[PDB]
RNA sequence: GAGAGGAGCCUGAGAAACGGCUACUACAUCCAAGGAAGGGCAGGCGCCAAAUUACCCAAUCCCGACACGGGGAGGUAGUGACAAUAAAUACUGAUACAGGGCUCCGGGUCUUGUAAUUGGAAUGAGUACAAUUUAAAUCCCUUAACGAGGAACAAUUGGAGGGCAAGUCUGGUGCCAGCAGCCGCGGUAAUUCCCUCCAAUAGCGUAUAUU
């Protein structure tokens, strides 16, 4: 798939730090224009002529890091440094070599201020380094952020700048996806207001990813409740 | 409340061939084997061991054989 | 082979070693210090540099004690073999000066710090002592078996 | 407790600060807390808390020993214009 | 290349200052002044490398700045500007001094010397002629014009000023037969007596010598340096500069050793 | 197969998965189209086991013997980047 | 030695100074479309991924109204099984029971073992108060204190060989033989059951070129 790109997707997987997940989040977003504070779910970040980029908050909800698992275009493993590992990501580390392995992933460490020797902290970092390089690929790159660096993120982003491919895996090339950014909610007030619950047309809008979609009456999934059908395709213009 | 990684995890053994605390230090495993070729060098030839002891001599133990002729004839 | 397998088992069973490969180092520096001794043979005596060279080769192996002070001469120099380093070995001078009860617990009490050289305390068994230093191998100052403080299992056991 | 014997003094009549070695010894206790020194050459030399200046002072092998190079002053004024600046945020200046 | 650079390079860095090979690339050039670069000794070489009187820069500029160090009776709070050629230089609390002179080997060695002998200096003639108001008028080899000598005492004479005001208060002939410092060729920085002078049209007239002990060598007029007649005005360097073997030096030492 | 020491290679069948027998050469040999010469050599996946681990199109590293079908000249070595027999061994995924 | 590019120009003690003006030539950026400002090496990917976007002018040294102000020389550290070096993963007793252990068809030798019961010492990896080293930190050198009983503080890489079901598959003049077997009636908080030998050993295997 040849396309001229969409926003490649970046996940920011992690134990239940949401401070770590929010904590890189709005770091990046400090890196690129804007200075805002509450995330919405998937944001689209500007960046050069190549690709832009979108950044998503995982939630330790791990049924949605399946979800993401199947997503991702490219992957940031956000992982503490006097703890070791914790479980949770290791199971989306080889939740993803199991479901296709993407083109880049990245290990970053967090959590480098809780410590007391140099020594302490390098013998870990060795050792925690090693096991991602059993567990993901020999000679990965792994980094470290000690709380609101800005050189750090700016080699990182030297790093997520410079995307190369997206190789071509074989369900992401026939299959036809897209992930909700505007969430949109469409009733008849007497039907959201006489009804308590009956059914409501939902506009998703979203930037279109995978595989060309059906011209007229799709069957389309959605994660967690279910597939559903297609009402209606609008399209907003782009430059 | 964090989920502790367990030990398998940190370090993928998997499934490898289940060896020897002897095997595990390598010079003990040359202690162990040096030992027992020195008792099997007993069982093929003669080893000095001292002479007489303290009792002096209760005899040839472990028997004489009279036939036996071992020696290299010259 | 077979000649190798047990040649190297009976030094790495008459010396307290942990692998061959202590074996093959102590062969290749008698190898270096064998051939040294053989292009010394090659000259004639009274050949000035075999004369010096070779003189100077006899007294530094009288000196580390490999050579016995008896014998002088560069032939009984090239007649040597690899007990003689091994018997100069500091794990087996612990053991033959009789300060362990083997020699698998003389290499335990050199790499457990328990005795000193001299002034160094010495944490390698694979030290070449020296012929004048090979009297004052004795017990660390801090070992329970040089006075000091009794250790851990007597630390725990008083308390 | 600390042994103290001063090797090669000089006067240094040049900056009126003077040339010191001053070797030092602690056998059997652990490290000898350099700003603790600033209070021990007081009264040995007669000087102030102030014009101790001690670096160097590297601990010699397997305890005990412990060479020390100072230099002390004859006014704090002195110590401010003639020390440097490392060596005065280091000394509490 | 193509103009002035004040960095010095550490291999090429010569025989007379004792550098260290080490510390990064760098070594103390000397900038402009009397000298050439060869007899020059700054007193960054001079107080810390040959006195050890020194820390760092703080230090040494500390002492520099403050107005207590002479050279020549001027203040010289400069670091690169070198310091001459038989040196006097003040150490004036304690009333004592520093001549630098050759050692017996050919290289400059500091000495305490008192304020008398200090006072006066030994300063070559390096040239005798005539300029503004039609007077022969004398430029030193080291640093000053002496203006309105005596009108026969010509060049290559080593003068006795008094450093004072640069007037000549004795002269050291030019001779045959005299005792002369040499500080060129290939047996520089000695102390000899020369047995002949030959003329040589065509560049750089020399002078034959020959030793206490019957070694002769023949150097040029330019390096030659005639630092006595008998008169000891300045301090005798050690071994009075004969340069001998070092075996026999060397038993000499250790015969003369406490 | 002189030049190089390893090829890379497309898994292409799977020959002879209806055996009976569960490890003989039959069952061990698979299939392969090489990339970079175009033909198509079988190898010997070296288990039964591991053969539960050469699935079709993967991209798969193979290299020579030394020493029931004595032909059969390659071996499988690698299944996608991962190693065949760190496949095997529980020590990695894939 | 030659330097967005020809053509000219100016400063200074020293430059045909270009990371300084003036036109012309080839591109290209802000605009309210008249006008203006514009002319480097390093980084990542590349011709499925492996060496920091580190800290300092403290030393040594250089420059300026000049003790301060400035330094992409230099120093300090981080990664690194490509090598090269030293060597951990234990040491030592006591008793009890067993009678075979080993080696070449019949020989030859005499103490050997135990998933047996117990007792001792030894601690170094590491955890780490401090102090010190240092521009500041770290490593080092000191260093109080904790720090070993296997189910652990959890040595590997190769090869050779034995044993096994109410299992499976194949051959065939019953009951045999073959290849092989994580798969068996039940059972997954269900079960507590089977290994030996050789090599190198913090290193080792494999493929081709091969000598």
């Amino acid at each position: 798939l040849p396309d001229e790109p969409p926003p490649r997707l970046v996940v920011i997987v992690g134990p239940p730090g949401v401070g770590k997940t929010t904590l890189l989040k709005s770091l990046v977003r400090r890196y690129t224009k804007e200075t805002m504070s509450d995330p919405v779910g998937p944001i689209t970040v500007v960046t050069s002529k190549k690709q832009r980029l979108t950044f998503i908050e995982c939630p330790n909800e791990l049924e949605a890091m399946i979800d993401m698992a199947k997503v991702a275009d490219i992957v940031l493993l956000m992982i503490d440094g006097n703890y070791g590992f914790e479980m949770e990501t290791m199971e989306f580390l080889n939740i993803l070599a199991n479901t296709g392995m993407p083109g880049n992933v990245f290990g970053i460490l967090t959590h480098l201020d809780l410590f007391k020797k140099p020594s302490a902290l390098k013998d870990a970092k060795k050792r925690l380094k090693h096991r991602l390089w059993t567990e993901l690929y020999q000679g990965a790159h792994l980094f470290y952020l000690s709380r609101y660096p800005d050189r750090e993120i700016h080699n990182l982003s030297r790093f997520l700048s410079v995307m190369k491919n997206p190789r071509p895996l074989v369900w992401r090339n026939t299959h036809p996806y897209t992930i909700i950014d505007n969430y949109r909610d469409i009733t008849h007030p007497t039907k959201i207001e006489e009804d308590p619950l009956c059914d409501r047309t939902i506009e998703l809008s979203g930037y279109l990813r995978g595989t060309n979609f059906a011209a007229q009456g799709q069957r389309v999934h959605i994660a967690g409740v279910g597939d559903f059908t297609i009402s209606k395709i609008e399209e907003l213009p782009d430059p | 409340g964090k989920r502790q990684i367990t030990w398998q995890i940190q370090k993928n053994k998997g499934l490898t061939p289940n060896r020897k605390k002897e095997q595990r230090n390598p010079r003990v495993k040359k202690r162990k084997k040096y030992e027992e070729k020195q008792k099997k060098l007993r069982s093929v030839k003669a080893v000095y061991k001292g002479g007489e002891g303290p009792g002096g001599y209760q005899g040839e133990l472990s028997g004489i054989k009279t036939n036996l002729v071992k020696s290299v004839k010259l | 082979e077979a000649a190798r397998l047990d040649s190297e088992l009976k030094l790495v069973g008459e010396y307290g070693l942990r692998n061959k490969r202590e074996v093959w180092r102590v062969l290749l520096t008698l190898s270096k210090i064998r051939r040294a001794a053989r292009i010394l043979l090659t000259l004639d005596e009274k050949d000035p540099k075999r004369l010096f060279e070779g003189n100077a080769l006899i007294r530094r192996l009288v000196r580390i004690g490999v050579l016995d002070e008896s014998r002088m001469k560069l032939d009984y120099v090239l007649a040597l073999k690899a007990e003689d380093f091994l018997e100069r070995r500091l794990q087996t001078l612990v053991y033959k000066l009789g300060l362990a009860k083997s020699i698998h617990h003389a290499r335990v009490l050199i790499r457990q710090r328990h005795i000193r050289v001299g002034k160094q305390i010495v944490n390698v068994p694979s030290f070449m002592v020296r012929l004048d230093s090979q009297k004052h191998i004795d017990f660390a100052l801090t070992s329970p078996f040089g006075g000091g403080r009794p250790g851990r299992v007597r630390r725990k056991k008083a308390k | 407790p600390v042994t103290l014997r001063t090797r090669k003094f000089i006067r240094n009549p040049l900056l009126s600060r003077k040339q010191m070695v001053v070797d030092i010894l602690h056998p059997g206790r652990p490290n000898i807390s350099k700003d603790e020194l600033r209070e021990k050459l007081a009264t040995m030399y007669k000087a102030q808390k102030d014009q101790v200046s001690v670096f160097g002072l590297r601990t010699q092998y397997g305890g005990g020993k412990t060479t020390g190079f100072a230099l002390i002053y004859d006014s704090p004024e002195a110590l401010k214009k003639f020390e440097p600046r490392y060596r005065l945020v280091r000394a509490g200046l | 290349a193509r103009g002035p650079k004040k960095h010095q390079k550490r291999l090429s860095a010569p025989s007379h200052w004792l550098l260290d090979k080490l510390s990064g690339a760098y070594a103390p050039r000397p900038s402009t002044g009397p000298h050439k670069l060869r007899d020059c000794m700054p007193l960054i070489v001079f107080v810390r490398n040959r006195l050890k009187y020194a820390l760092n820069y703080r230090e040494t500029k500390a002492i520099m700045m403050q107005r207590l160090v002479k050279v020549d009776g001027k203040v010289r709070t400069d670091i690169t500007y070198p310091a001459g050629f038989m040196d006097v230089i003040t150490i004036e609390k304690t009333g004592e001094n520093f001549r630098l002179i050759y050692d017996t080997k050919g290289r400059f060695t500091v000495h305490r010397i008192t304020d008398e002998e200090a006072k006066y200096k030994l300063g070559k003639v390096k040239r005798v002629q005539l300029g503004r108001g039609g007077v022969p008028f004398l430029v030193t080899h080291d640093a000053r014009t002496i203006r309105y000598p005596d009108p026969l005492i010509k060049v290559n004479d080593t003068v006795k000023i008094d450093l004072e005001t640069g007037k000549i208060t004795d002269f050291i002939k030019f001779d045959t037969g005299a005792l002369a410092m040499i500080t060129g060729g290939r047996n520089m920085g000695r102390v000899g007596v020369i047995t002949h002078r030959e003329r040589h049209d065509g560049g750089f007239g020399i002078v034959h010598l020959k030793d206490a002990l019957d070694n002769t060598f023949a150097t040029r007029e330019s390096n030659v340096f005639v630092i006595g007649s008998e008169k000891p005005w300045i301090s005798l360097p050690k071994g009075k500069g004969v340069k001998l073997t070092i075996a026999e030096e060397r038993d000499q030492r250790r015969a003369r050793a406490l | 197969f002189g030049g190089s020491s390893h090829a890379k290679g497309i898994v292409l069948e799977k020959v002879g998965v209806e055996a009976k027998q569960p490890n003989s050469a039959i069952r061990k040999c698979v299939r392969v189209q090489l990339i970079k010469n175009g033909k198509k050599v079988t190898a010997f996946v070296p288990n039964d086991g591991c053969l539960n681990f050469v699935d079709e199109n993967d991209e798969v590293l193979l290299a020579g013997f030394g020493r029931d079908i004595p032909g059969v000249r390659f071996k499988v070595v690698k299944v996608s980047g991962v190693g065949l027999l760190a496949l095997w061994k529980e020590k990695k995924e894939k």
